[PDB]
């Protein structure tokens, strides 16, 4: 059966018909390792990023693109972020890119801050509860977003399938956090452009819409002072 | 001439200028993806040097990428004069509709580049996600010919590095495992005889 034809016929995106412990202790081990959640309201355009210390093992960059809203950041603004200055020598980035120019401009950024792309994670949005308006350049209906993963220095698939959120809901699937956390990449984890609704144990959120802050660089670096500096986030805490 | 046509050859050495202009190009190149080779790869410069620009004036390029070709194909796609404007991903399932480095790969990507100013194309009929069963290895799903047909019906299309199961009405398949030359468009036949009078390329 041809689900591309079926979509031309009925409006059901092909992904709608994708079908369908053991790794559960690694979830407890992440949770035991997770630092207290930390959050800081900041206007990142006008905020000297270096103030965020120490260097991060993982950065999750979720800038508010105008394409999400059918204050927005252009790729002009994102590129000029000095991400290289707060990223640990060996470290990872997960960059939400949307589905338009970002799939290219986000790769420019990854190279600009000095990462090589190792993984292209697609969020495929089903429309099971509503069998869209197009971008001028668009050739097909765009039914997914891309989260690019970059590495610098020396269980899970690259897909997240969920139902298209309500128009004007800009949240990305929490599953990205599981994928990231199951990688065991370190505990200094930074979420740039989080919201109140994205604050999470084992993460530092920084964003303009945060209503409360609790960040303290000194308190923050104490979660990683010896003997905890090199943990993966997937091991038992040291006694 | 609507029915299938194909050319066994090496897209490196074939003078693609004889084939005229196409509404859609599709290419499934053997990128050197710094891994072990179960087929002859092309080098990055051989990739860059491919004479894709002569094939179109206004129309669409479809370009399968994987690994570091995701970046490199963006380079070739740009060098050849295309802007990337979409990107299809094919979700690989089995017969029961469940999905088949750092992550396990559940998909293959196909960049969509545009060139010139195409007009009269049915933009927005399909969506950028394919769900289709994996057949052989290195085997693109037939569904993409339907999306390309709806997008630009009746028009001339050309496929690079196709295999023999890929030969479709309205297409000309180029590949090194096809069974000789089979050409029906007379203008093509003419130019082919003119450029290759002794039949060898
Ligand atoms: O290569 C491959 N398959 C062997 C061929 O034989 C096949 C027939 C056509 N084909 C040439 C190759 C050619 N030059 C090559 C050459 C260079 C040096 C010495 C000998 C040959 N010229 C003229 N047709 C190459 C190949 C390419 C891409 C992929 C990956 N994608 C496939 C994918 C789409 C969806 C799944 C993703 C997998 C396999």
């Amino acid at each position: 059966n041809d689900y591309c034809q079926h979509f031309v016929d009925t409006g059901h995106r092909p992904q709608n018909f994708i079908r369908d412990e053991l790794i559960r202790l690694k979830d407890e081990l992440i949770a035991k390792s997770n630092t207290p959640p930390m959050y800081l309201q900041a206007d990142i355009e006008a905020f000297d990023i270096r103030e965020l210390t120490p260097k991060f093992d993982v950065i999750l960059l979720e800038p508010p693109l105008e394409e999400y809203y059918r204050k927005c950041w252009t790729w002009d603004d994102i590129m000029k972020l000095e991400i290289d200055e707060i990223a640990a020598p060996r470290s990872f980035i997960f960059l939400w890119c949307g589905s338009g120019e970002g799939l290219d401009l986000g790769r420019v950024c990854l190279r600009k801050w000095g990462y090589r792309r190792c993984e292209d994670i697609c969020w495929i949005k089903t429309n099971k509860n509503n069998p869209k308006t197009l971008d001028p350049k668009a050739v097909f209906q765009r039914t997914k977003e891309h989260c690019l993963m970059g590495i610098k220095g020396t269980v899970d698939i690259d897909l997240i399938i969920t139902e298209e959120p309500e128009i004007g809901n800009i949240e990305k699937p929490v599953e990205i956090f599981h994928i990231i956390e199951h990688f065991c990449l370190g505990r200094r984890r930074l979420h740039l452009f989080g919201r109140d609704s994205t604050i999470r144990p084992g993460w530092l959120t920084v964003g303009p819409t945060l209503t409360n802050s609790n960040y303290n660089a000194e308190t923050y670096a104490s979660y990683f002072s010896a003997p905890n500096s090199y943990l993966t986030g997937c091991t038992e805490e040291i006694e | 001439l609507f029915p299938p046509q194909w050319i066994c050859c090496d897209i490196r050495y074939l003078d693609v200028s004889i084939l005229g202009k196409f509404a859609v190009v599709m290419a499934d190149p053997p990128w050197d993806i710094h891994m072990e080779l179960p087929y002859g790869t092309l080098t990055d410069d051989e990739m860059r040097r491919l004479n894709i620009p002569v094939l179109q004036d206004d129309g669409f390029l479809f370009l399968w990428v994987t690994g570091r070709a995701m970046e490199l194909g963006r380079e070739c796609l740009n060098l050849w004069g295309y802007e990337r404007v979409d990107e299809i991903i094919w979700v690989k399932t089995n017969q029961l509709q469940r999905i088949i480095h750092w992550l396990n790969h559940g998909k293959e990507h196909c960049l969509v580049g545009v060139k010139g100013n195409p007009q009269g194309f049915n933009q927005g009929l399909d969506c950028d996600v394919i769900v289709a069963e994996v057949r052989s290895t290195s085997h693109k799903p037939d569904e993409i010919y339907g999306m390309i047909e709806r997008l630009s019906p009746g028009t001339r299309k050309i496929e690079l590095f196709g295999r023999p199961h890929n030969v479709q009405p309205n297409w000309i398949t180029l590949g090194n495992q096809l069974d000789g030359i089979h050409l029906l468009d007379p203008d093509v036949v003419a130019r082919f005889k003119q450029r290759y009078p002794d039949g060898i390329i």
